């Protein structure tokens, strides 16, 4: 099926050193078979979350995740460095899997 | 010395004896277990760093998973196992290999035979790592062909 | 962690009869040694006082050969310096170090000598 | 993937040293200095070798800032076993405490008697040090730290004026090499008590 | 580490049949869950459907069913064969698979080339 | 019982630690509190876990109890070992002794106001004589425990205000456990330097 | 005997190389003997805490009138023979097993194997408890197969 | 060889299956060296006096051929080199012996048995050695009989 | 040898401990009196054990010796690791140095207090000192007897007065025993881990 | 270690029989590399010749050649057969061998005795 | 079979404690394989260095040897006691094992 999500309306602005509130909606008892991709302006996605709290390989602890049955909520303890970027959260439960909208972090003004 | 931590003998896919680790445990890689009788060589101790980090990973799962949390950093209790867990004498081995600038254990990626078609894996040494990255997997050919052949030794006993 | 603390000194009149005090850490204070030293300004530490686990043997250097007691105590975990007729040389700061190396020097303590 | 015997194949494995943080300490460097010690996930420690001083002052505290309790206390235990696993000090005029304020940052005067640099006399407060710093930080202890060899290894000689504690947060650390355990655990395992070790051990 | 090129033909034209050729290096070819994943701007991302060994090959149930994606398990290369192309179907394809074995990682990601319809 | 493999048959046995009583002390918790050390058949120490004082506080005489060898000063060397292996103690006014009278009383403070750290923290006085208690009188020890297995090992705060030490000599003790002389030898094996040289053969 | 108390056995049966233990030492139990191969596997591995408990046994048994035979409680005696005696790394072992709630045996307990063909026994190893009482035989079988199946081979070597 | 130090380096002149030594090693004897499981042992045991003494010769050689020691005598080389080379306390476990007791081991000669026939060898036992120079070969005949009997049933494994 | 089973046949062997030189020191003894430490082949220790005395003054520059730039300091960390092992040492009167002019010498004043380990207490720089030096000399022990009781025994004494470590190359002694680092090594494993003064 | 210890016929005339006995003490005789030499006064030594076991038996190649050096396996004792002897043949005989195993050590050295032609 | 053996002619005697230089020519191809041998009045010959320049069992430190190919040089750095005796030096390369004439240490008047 489809699985439909729509996270963030069309970008959670953050300034530099703040919070981050990213979200991803399961129309569908999904459980906790989540994941969470980056990708910035040029290069290539790359997974930061994966299982639904696991830590991936090599990615800072500010990283998180939280699990609300439907609502998932991935957080950032502080940004740092160029991590403003493009998000998407994947589902991997039923076979057809189907990825998110994506959502912009844009920079503060 | 001596006398430290067996192994927890954790029930993971369908034994009783035997112990591994999770994904997240790992680095780029998936979740792996070995044979009850792989580990049974950790059991009796030796001298392989691969047994005493089992033995790190091993209080890990005991003092979290169940345990309750005083978040303080909860670095009095390793004080207590510092001498159990981790061989004190390897350690220090390792150590002599790094400024000599053999290939020396760092704790790090580990090799070991796996035999497709059973399940008998070996269990896993450690790869040497030199000052220029790891060993190219040919300095040390002889020494993954005794483990091969010493399978062989191993399947007598089996059959 | 929890250093030889010491206290005790002042700045008191020649002739007096002060005492010092140095507590201990760490659970090792009945078999590990001790020691203790003076550093008059201008120059480093030197010698002045020796005890080894229980008292065995507890002279002191030749530049003193005897002003004071040293009497440690396992249980209450402290050594304490009774001194009387103060000269002048004496000055200096001391310190309340270990000969195992399980703890660190004392902060200090500062006596002075003068009439005035 | 190369097959050996044909009938066996090679697979490699890799472990992830962060689990172990909420029971042991990791140590990770990140390049050429400043080396860490990450224990939980909340606080930090600092081994930065450094030709600049932070201190002003030739003083240490310990007692007092411990009574008030300044500190979380969980990261004083690690200062503590790297200053007495340090071999022959014998010289405290060099180290600087600066436990007030609530950051930990401690300081030693490293060879400045000409020691170091002139000559490797390596008997002054100049090999103890560093000899504790190998151990401490596994990370590579071949460019991050000077090494330099098998030239009279208890004689190990830098250009870094000063070696400076700090109590940093979070910058992404952990860039040269994996966090590790075994650093801070082969210290404080050869400390234990270091009283008997009899019996029938072999 | 594994490391992944793949290369494309660039130049399409509406209802041709279009082949990527990732290239593998490094590793083996089998026991490893092949993917194929593309971005289209104005829409999300979907998921073609893998390539586990040589057998199951499940191709993105019910969204276009027929993709015909084959492995070479001879030099470790895979390719694509779509059929029908329409003109949405303009995106920038990769090529992906997870920890030497799974469904759910898609970590070591191909570098991506793009593809347009064009006359 | 069941048989193992047909042939071999499995058997237990209980060891009655009794025979070692005029070599060794034993160690056992009757219910819930009064934690007891034997030597000599005759008298035993009182280990208790109140609320309420006994001792009159301060000047803990020590000097005067030199004149008696043993006799009543047997049972002193486990005092001498048990306040010995305390680890991080500090201040002599965390403690009170009324040896006058011919009878021994040791009273410990734990910590009576516990706003001097506001807190469980560590560094406290009495921090490590929890620690020691569990191991001299191990019985197996659930008398400080809050239930579950690995809780805060270190550095533990319990309800009750002091460690009381007396001479009781005989009412029938050790319920809830069998004595056991395995406490007393860790800690003395822990605070001593002894040799075994070879007698018999190798 | 460098460092271990050695075990002088007690003729019993007849003079085997090994210990006897009397009723008034063993709650609920009466006379038995051991014979070769349990005391002198006690020299080899001191994981046994029934050989460690059987030193100080042994030594104190001795200690009425041998060494020493004061009516001083013999205090002194042994407070500069404690390693001798039993090795402070196992019982502070079981102590970290306390800990964590891992079973651990408080030296009270012990279980064997003991066929009727020969009568030949098994060194006693101590029996884990747990809060919940000692464990009943079924936490802990695997180890107990093991002994069975070792003691197969120990009689090849009789053979 | 031992399965230490550097690698794949300790090897006389060829010998791929152990260690091999040489005559300015020794002293009275001409190309005396051992291979296959009989110097593979050390890593089981660890803690007898030859492979001790083996691990410091292993130690010289690959410390003579680098580290470019300019005459200095590499005193400091050894500092915090004796605990992971040699059995600290095995040293110490002999310091139990040579105090007006059993005849002692100085690490002087070694005996062993061979198999004239094929070339069996087994890891030596440094000869005891008391105040009258060695023993008569008759004070521990029943040691050198087990050792006899153990290469039978080596020999089994091999069959 | 002889033959034992018939099957096999005994050898035995003999390890030349001499070329154990430049890494790491080696001990043997000439005669009743007399330990080598044998380092190198250019230099070395000498260990005299007589009635004479070498010192004239109750001073040791322990600092001149490293802060001086005397003889080679190849000599030096194994003098260092010598005094850090006597365990209950805190008699220094006793001992003295006579580093001055590169010639280095030091000596200890060895029970000079009427000896006779006392009455009970033997740590009255008695049993701390040759205890720990005759492990040195492992190699063969027997002196004395200790009445050590149903306890350690470490009261093993001599009535020697005087002990002296030369900075002699002497002249090829080792006679009764052969060079073994088993000695310095027992040292150096052993309460080598400070050095507060000693 | 090995003691070796010989005695012989002092006694000699031109043109006979000599024969040495050399004796092996508290050691076996197989895999030793037993050896005879001799010092004649006005000219070095020379090495007479070499016994291994019971076959390769060279004699002294091209120099004397009749030597007829035999063991006896029997007593660890073996001889010595000159044929011809001639005026320079008026020297000290030594026996030796190596490590107990080689050929080019002789390091335990007997105490010889000297033999002179006499008539 | 004869292989020359030039070895210091007629004496080279050295002062007390000092320092000597005998040598040992090789005027065919032997390489490496050359040992050397002492003897004092009395007594038979001892070997004193083997192989090349390797000090043999017992002797002491200061005795020592050194290669050129052809010529071979024995050294002795300090001598002491009564050392002054008579030395060979014999080649084992191939199966003659000549010997050679030899030479006297005499003493210093
Ligand atoms: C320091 O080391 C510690 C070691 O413990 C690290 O924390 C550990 O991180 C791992 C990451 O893999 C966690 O495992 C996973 O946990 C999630 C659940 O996550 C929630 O619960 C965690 C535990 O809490 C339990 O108990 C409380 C009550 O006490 C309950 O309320 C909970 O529901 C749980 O039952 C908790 O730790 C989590 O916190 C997360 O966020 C914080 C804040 O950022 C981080 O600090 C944490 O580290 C953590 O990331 C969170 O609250 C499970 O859902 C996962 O299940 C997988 O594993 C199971 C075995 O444990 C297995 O049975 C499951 O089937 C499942 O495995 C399968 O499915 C997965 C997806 O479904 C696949 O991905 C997988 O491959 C497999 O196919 C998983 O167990 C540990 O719980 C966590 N432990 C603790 C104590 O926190 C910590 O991160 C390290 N820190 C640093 C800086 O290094
Ligand atoms: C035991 O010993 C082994 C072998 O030495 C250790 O293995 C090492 O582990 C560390 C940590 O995992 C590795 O460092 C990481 O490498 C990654 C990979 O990045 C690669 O690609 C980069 C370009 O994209 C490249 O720049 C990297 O470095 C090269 O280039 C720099 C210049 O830029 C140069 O200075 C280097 O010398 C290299 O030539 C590298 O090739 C890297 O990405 C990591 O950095 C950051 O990565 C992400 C980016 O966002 C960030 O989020 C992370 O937090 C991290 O900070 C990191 O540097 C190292 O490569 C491994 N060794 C080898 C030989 O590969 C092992 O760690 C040891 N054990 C333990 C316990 O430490
Ligand atoms: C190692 O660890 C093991 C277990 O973890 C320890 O084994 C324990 O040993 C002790 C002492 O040997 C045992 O206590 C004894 O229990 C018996 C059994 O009696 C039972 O039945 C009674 C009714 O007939 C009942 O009353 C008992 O107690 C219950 O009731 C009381 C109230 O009266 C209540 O408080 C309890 O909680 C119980 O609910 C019990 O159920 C008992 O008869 C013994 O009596 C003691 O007291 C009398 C008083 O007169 C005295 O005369 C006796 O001599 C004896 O002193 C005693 O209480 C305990 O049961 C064992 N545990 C288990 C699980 O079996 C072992 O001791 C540890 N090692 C060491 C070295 O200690
Ligand atoms: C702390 O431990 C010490 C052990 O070191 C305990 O002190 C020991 O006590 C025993 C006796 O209690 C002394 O030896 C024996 O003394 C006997 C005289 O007393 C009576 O003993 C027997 C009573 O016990 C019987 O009944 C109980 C049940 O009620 C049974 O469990 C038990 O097995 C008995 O069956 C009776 O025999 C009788 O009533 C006696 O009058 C002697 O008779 C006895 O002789 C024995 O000698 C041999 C060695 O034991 C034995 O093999 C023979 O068969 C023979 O029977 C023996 O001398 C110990 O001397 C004494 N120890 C020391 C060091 O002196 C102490 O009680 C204990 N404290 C506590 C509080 O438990
Ligand atoms: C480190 O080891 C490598 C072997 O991989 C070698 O090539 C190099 O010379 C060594 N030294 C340095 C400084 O890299
Ligand atoms: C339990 O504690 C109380 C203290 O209130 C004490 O009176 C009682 O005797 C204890 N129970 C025992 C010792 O069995
Ligand atoms: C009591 O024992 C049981 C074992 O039966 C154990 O699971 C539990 O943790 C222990 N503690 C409590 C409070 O029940
Ligand atoms: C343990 O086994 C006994 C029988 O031996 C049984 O009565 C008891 O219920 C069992 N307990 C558990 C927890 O299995
Ligand atoms: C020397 O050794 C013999 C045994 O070889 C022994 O009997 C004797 O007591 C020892 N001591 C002396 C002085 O002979
Ligand atoms: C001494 O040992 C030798 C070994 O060769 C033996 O022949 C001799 O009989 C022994 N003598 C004594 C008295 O033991």
């Amino acid at each position: 099926d489809e699985i439909v999500l729509t996270q963030s309306p069309a970008t959670l602005s953050v300034s530099p050193g703040g919070r981050a509130s990213l979200s991803c909606r399961a129309s569908q008892s999904i459980g906790d078979k989540l994941s969470w991709y980056q990708q910035k302006p040029g290069q290539a996605p790359r997974l930061v979350i994966y299982g639904a709290y696991t830590r991936a390989t090599d990615i800072s602890p500010r990283f998180s995740g939280s699990r609300s049955g439907t609502d998932f909520n991935l957080t950032i303890s502080r940004m740092q460095s160029g991590d403003f970027a493009v998000y998407f959260c994947q589902q991997y439960e039923n076979w057809p899997r189907t990825f998110g909208q994506g959502t912009k972090l844009e920079i503060k003004r | 010395g001596t006398f430290t931590w067996t192994l927890s003998d954790s029930e993971g896919k369908d034994t009783p004896g035997g112990y591994c680790l999770t994904r997240w445990m790992l680095i780029e890689a998936e979740l792996k277990c070995f044979g009850n009788t792989a580990v049974a060589k950790c059991n009796e101790k030796h001298d392989e760093e691969f047994c005493d980090m089992l033995r790190l990973f091993d209080f890990n799962k005991q003092a979290i998973q169940r345990c309750k949390a005083p978040a303080q950093m909860s670095i009095q209790l390793i004080n207590k196992a510092v001498n159990a867990l981790i061989n004190d004498q390897l350690i220090m081995k390792n150590h002599l290999r790094d400024i000599m600038g053999i290939p020396y254990c760092n704790y790090s990626k580990y090799w070991y035979l796996n035999h497709t078609t059973t399940g008998r894996t070996s269990l896993p040494k450690c790869w040497l790592v030199s000052n220029g990255s790891y060993l190219n997997e040919t300095h040390f050919s002889d020494d993954i062909e005794q483990q091969a052949d010493n399978m062989i030794t191993e399947m007598l006993q089996k059959e | 962690a929890w250093q030889l603390v010491e206290s005790g000194g002042g700045s008191v009149q020649p002739g007096g009869s002060l005492t010092l005090t140095c507590q201990a850490s760490k659970s090792t204070f009945s078999t590990s040694g001790m020691r203790w030293e003076r550093q008059a300004q201008g120059k480093g530490v030197e010698f002045v006082a020796d005890i080894s686990s229980d008292s065995t043997r507890k002279w002191y250097s030749d530049s003193v050969k005897g002003r004071f007691t040293i009497s440690r105590s396992n249980w209450w975990r402290t050594v304490t310096l009774q001194m009387n007729d103060l000269k002048p040389e004496d000055t200096a700061r001391y310190y309340c170090k270990d000969l195992e190396s399980h703890h660190l020097r004392g902060q200090g303590t500062q006596v002075t000598v003068s009439s005035s | 993937t190369s097959l050996y015997k044909g009938v066996y194949e090679l697979q490699t494995l890799e472990l992830n040293m962060e689990t172990l943080n909420m029971t042991m300490p990791l140590s990770c460097t990140k390049n050429n200095s400043h080396h860490y010690i990450m224990v939980g996930n909340e606080t930090g420690l600092e081994l930065t070798l450094t030709n600049t001083s932070i201190i002003n002052h030739k003083f240490c505290n310990l007692s007092d800032a411990h009574k008030k309790n300044l500190y979380d206390h969980a990261l004083m235990s690690i200062i503590s076993t790297f200053h007495l696993s340090i071999p022959n000090f014998n010289q405290y005029e060099a180290m600087s405490c600066d436990f007030n304020g609530g950051k930990i940052s401690v300081q030693y005067n490293l060879s400045h008697s000409y020691a170091g640099d002139a000559a490797n006399h390596c008997g002054t407060v100049a090999n103890g040090v560093l000899q504790t710093f190998m151990r401490m930080a596994w990370g590579g202890s071949y460019i991050a730290l000077d090494s330099g060899g098998c030239g009279n290894w208890d004689c190990i000689m830098t250009s870094y004026q000063y070696l400076i504690i700090q109590n940093t947060t979070w910058e992404d650390h952990c860039q040269f090499s994996r966090p590790s355990p075994i650093g801070y655990l082969g210290l404080l395992s050869q400390r234990t008590r270091d009283i008997y070790i009899s019996r029938r051990r072999r | 580490q594994v490391q992944l090129q793949e290369s494309g033909p660039g130049l399409v034209k509406p209802s041709e049949t279009l082949s990527l050729t990732c290239s593998i290096s490094g590793v083996s070819t089998r026991n490893y869950y092949w993917s194929w994943i593309r971005q289209s701007p104005g829409k999300g991302l979907e998921w073609i459907g893998y390539i586990f060994n040589i057998g199951t090959t499940n191709y993105n149930p019910s969204l276009k069913s027929r993709l015909t994606i084959s492995v070479d398990t001879s030099k470790n290369q895979f390719s694509l064969k779509i059929t029908s192309v329409t003109a949405a179907d303009t995106a920038v394809y990769y090529c992906a698979s997870g920890f030497e074995y799974g469904d759910y990682t898609f970590d070591y990601w191909g570098q991506g080339t793009p593809v347009t319809v064009s006359s």
